[PDB]
């Protein structure tokens, strides 16, 4: 019971991808809450709330090394479409580089495709709630009201 | 015969300890999502 | 049996000011660099 | 023949009072250095 | 026979009260001189 | 949306100059670290910033 109590997710910003007519591609980035013991990213489940959908994700089977390479938005995305994908940023310890595992002090973002899972697009001037709630700790809340302009090709949101 | 002191006391306190704080915690991020959109809108 | 006064409200409490620290901490970078381009601008 | 009221009740109790007594110590030491770390992190 | 009811509760109860008090008397001194120094420097 | 990470080059510049004329070329995916205070000289070696560099 101390372990529920202790443990934690902690969202840091997210960012979102446009390019044709809207956006299609979200990117979010996440880090443990400084307490938690061992956060296992194979059972973790990300809900998503718009337009009538109520959308349940799971882990898909691809990843990324990528510490020390560019360009996020180029390498790997094409494995989407029911599940997210997962690419490392930090890791001293190696030991989220296999079985997804991540200690106190990684660094992890996620990749997620709208435009196959949605069956549509993602207009502005909307509101979006979600959940990405851990094995047993506590989830982070997610809240990404759209802006009433898209400007440039790599718009933030959060 | 008498020494059953933790079935009475430090389960059932732990359990309320577990609810005491979990309405503390989520209780504290609808008003700081609530606080955050405030100010830069 | 009734010395979990810890468990209750310390750990808690810490990861409540842990989270309102961080909104007035972040908070302000967004309106100090609003605030200094429209001076010199 | 029915003075054996120690033999029934007293070794009994003295062994249960320590395995309940011994509970109640070891359980503290790991959350008192899982709450000390806390803090100062 | 069963009048043991004091080495049951009363000692470990005291113990864990001693560790559970000498935790929280304990935490307080470094963030004291952590937060004493960052006002005046 | 680029990251990068640090580079194994860095350097010791305190009291010299021309900033962009020393060491420049192990560039293209990391950044690169140089000195210009340190009293207690923490950061001359594995990169520790202590209070005042």
């Amino acid at each position: 019971s101390t372990e529920q109590v202790a443990s934690g997710l902690l969202i840091n910003g997210i960012t979102g991808s446009v390019g044709t007519s809207d956006v299609k591609l979200l990117a979010i980035y996440l880090a443990p809450n400084a307490g938690s013991s061992a956060i296992d990213l194979a059972q973790t489940k990300v809900m998503l709330d718009y337009n009538g959908k109520s959308v349940v994700l799971g882990y898909g089977g691809n990843q990324d090394m990528s510490s020390g390479n560019s360009s996020v938005f180029s390498n790997d995305t094409g494995a989407t479409a029911t599940t997210f994908q997962v690419n490392i940023l930090q890791d001293y310890d190696d030991s989220a580089v296999d079985n997804a595992v991540i200690n106190k002090g990684d660094a992890v973002a996620l990749i997620v495709d709208v435009n196959a899972s949605f069956a549509g697009e993602i207009p502005e001037r909307t509101a979006i709630s979600g959940k990405v709630q851990p094995e047993f700790g506590a989830p982070g809340v997610i809240s990404f009201t759209t802006p009433a302009s898209y400007t440039t090709t790599l718009v933030e949101l959060q | 015969a008498s020494g059953i002191g933790t079935l009475i006391v430090f389960i059932a306190m732990v359990l309320v300890a577990a609810v005491a704080a979990s309405v503390l915690i989520n209780t504290s991020g609808f008003l700081q999502q609530k606080a955050s959109t405030t100010g830069k809108e």
